[PDB]
């Protein structure tokens, strides 16, 4: 019995609305303020999701908060890509049921280039024929893909946990394939996909940080948790104190 | 802090 998968499927977060007023014009202020609220809302689900993951509670409470604070961007973008793929077939960015981005909004949000990259990520799910099980194991692995260069409180258990989630992904690939070249080819493709998430998350990190600094001048509201994490944790990533863990060099 | 309350 696939205990691990049972857990991942059982704890997968449901639908989250942004609360966007689709009646008012597509302004930068409105679009970004709603994206910020969506983030605040999804942050709640990411925390509950993570705490329910196999072995996560073995991490020191401070490390638990740390990995979530550093990896949320990538986690949310990856799940959004999956939603877009399965809903609008990756043709539009399905941030939330009430906040779907078309080309016009991509331009209005002033993050069109970033949206293009997210669309590409979304299309990869289709191009690679990623299964729901692969998606779930890969997403779980993204939580363990960014840490401080100086290490975590109990780095050793984080290392064991990360290793186990890699083992589970490899297992999911092999649990559906007999050929070694196929398994090896698939593992290569998926680790490459995971790596591609980081550059995108990085651009969004830089973008949201800059936006926070002058949010008062462009009329963009940042919720409490988002504001705290973006001014305290994000700068640690942008300054090089916290770095992603890539599979490939 | 809603964040700490989220873990607490
Ligand atoms: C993570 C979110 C919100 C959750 C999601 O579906 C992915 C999406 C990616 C862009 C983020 C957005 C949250 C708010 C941010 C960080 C804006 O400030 C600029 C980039 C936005």
């Amino acid at each position: 019995q696939p205990i691990f998968l049972n857990v991942l499927e059982a704890i997968e977060p449901g639908v989250v609305c942004a609360g966007h007023d689709n009646n008012q014009p597509d302004s930068f202020a409105a679009l970004l303020s709603s994206l910020n609220e969506l983030g605040e809302r999804q942050l709640v689900h990411v925390v509950k999701w993570a705490k329910a993951l196999p072995g996560f509670r073995n991490l020191h409470v401070d490390d638990q908060m740390a990995v979530i604070q550093y990896s949320w961007m990538g986690l949310m973008v990856f799940a959004m890509g999956w939603r877009s793929f399965t809903n609008v077939n990756s043709r539009m960015l399905y941030f939330a049921p009430d906040l779907v981005f078309n080309e016009y909004r991509m331009h209005k949000s002033r993050m069109y280039s970033q949206c293009v990259r997210m669309r590409h990520l979304s299309q990869e799910f289709g191009w690679l024929q990623i299964t729901p099980q692969e998606f779930l194991c890969m997403k779980a692995l993204l939580l363990f893909s960014i840490i401080p260069v100086d290490g975590l409180k109990n780095q050793k258990f984080f290392d064991e946990l990360r290793m186990n989630y890699i083992k589970e992904l490899d297992r999911i690939i092999a649990c559906k394939r007999k050929n070694p070249t196929s398994c090896s080819r698939r593992f290569y493709q998926l680790t490459k996909l995971l790596d591609s998430v980081q550059p995108i998350a990085r651009e969004l990190h830089q973008f949201t940080f800059d936006l926070l600094i002058k949010s008062h001048m462009v009329s963009v509201d940042f919720p409490e948790m988002m504001a705290e994490i973006i001014s305290v944790q994000v700068p640690k990533i942008l300054s090089g104190k916290v770095k992603p863990i890539y599979f490939h060099t | 802090s809603r964040w700490q309350a989220l873990f607490d």
